[PDB]
């Protein structure tokens, strides 16, 4: 047997869906994606709760212009994965100066992230001439 | 020296520490208290324990964490110590 059985949901659609199912969102005046992926980053929040109604708002105004619901009725955690990998994709750095000292768990896993990669843009350079998870960054 | 796993360096927390242990005095334990005054006019009180355990042999120095902090330029390490007390 070994079954690959077609069903309506997918991911690579889903992908396009999370694409463009970006920041940009009205009353959500500053869509309240922005700001508080700011208040994330300003290190000030952790839980960026996403209700189900804008959800059903963005979809009303894509589709005025031009289901997920029912979609994450199954899983739910797929979007888990898209979404909160595309908020890393799509995440506001310079949202506010940073220190040494402000904090533990954040400057000393940019220490290990960027000497390791001073050390690997060196050492694999000089045989020229592993993956950070994601979560290793998720901080919310 | 940089810890690659703390990226506290070793060098400047040890000079400052020194003198940290050369310079400490009751009184300022006694301006961020505010209490009243002596201590016979405020002697070297680390000097004191030390001197004190090297005749005794203890090995062991008790220390108030407040102690530490109430004194200038010490206060990184009065942090470092509640964030890398393993170092």
């Amino acid at each position: 047997a070994l079954p690959s059985i077609q069903l309506p949901v997918d991911y690579n659609n889903l992908f396009n869906e999370i694409t463009d199912f970006l920041v940009t969102f009205k009353q959500d005046k500053g869509p309240k994606y922005m700001a508080m992926l700011q208040k994330v980053a300003n290190r000030e929040l952790n839980s960026v709760i996403i209700d189900l109604d804008d959800i059903l708002q963005y979809q009303n105004e894509k589709f005025l212009q031009g289901d997920l619901v029912s979609a994450i009725q199954q899983n739910a955690n797929h979007f888990t994965e898209l979404f909160c990998r595309a908020i890393d994709n799509n995440m506001p750095l310079p949202t506010k100066e940073i220190d040494y000292k402000d904090d533990v768990l954040d400057v000393i896993l940019n220490q290990r992230r960027l000497r390791n990669e001073r050390m690997l843009s060196d050492r694999t350079n000089e045989i020229r001439s592993e993956l950070f998870p994601p979560n290793l960054t998720r901080r919310y | 020296r940089i810890i690659w796993g703390t990226n506290v360096s070793i060098q400047e927390c040890t000079t400052n520490f020194r003198n940290f242990l050369m310079s400490f005095k009751y009184k300022f334990r006694k301006i961020l208290d505010e209490r009243e005054e002596n201590t016979t006019d405020e002697e070297l009180y680390y000097i004191k324990q030390l001197n004190e355990m090297r005749e005794l042999g203890t090995s062991n120095l008790n220390l108030d964490a407040r102690n530490l902090l109430a004194y200038k330029q010490t206060e990184d390490l009065y942090h470092q110590l509640l964030n890398y007390p393993q170092e």
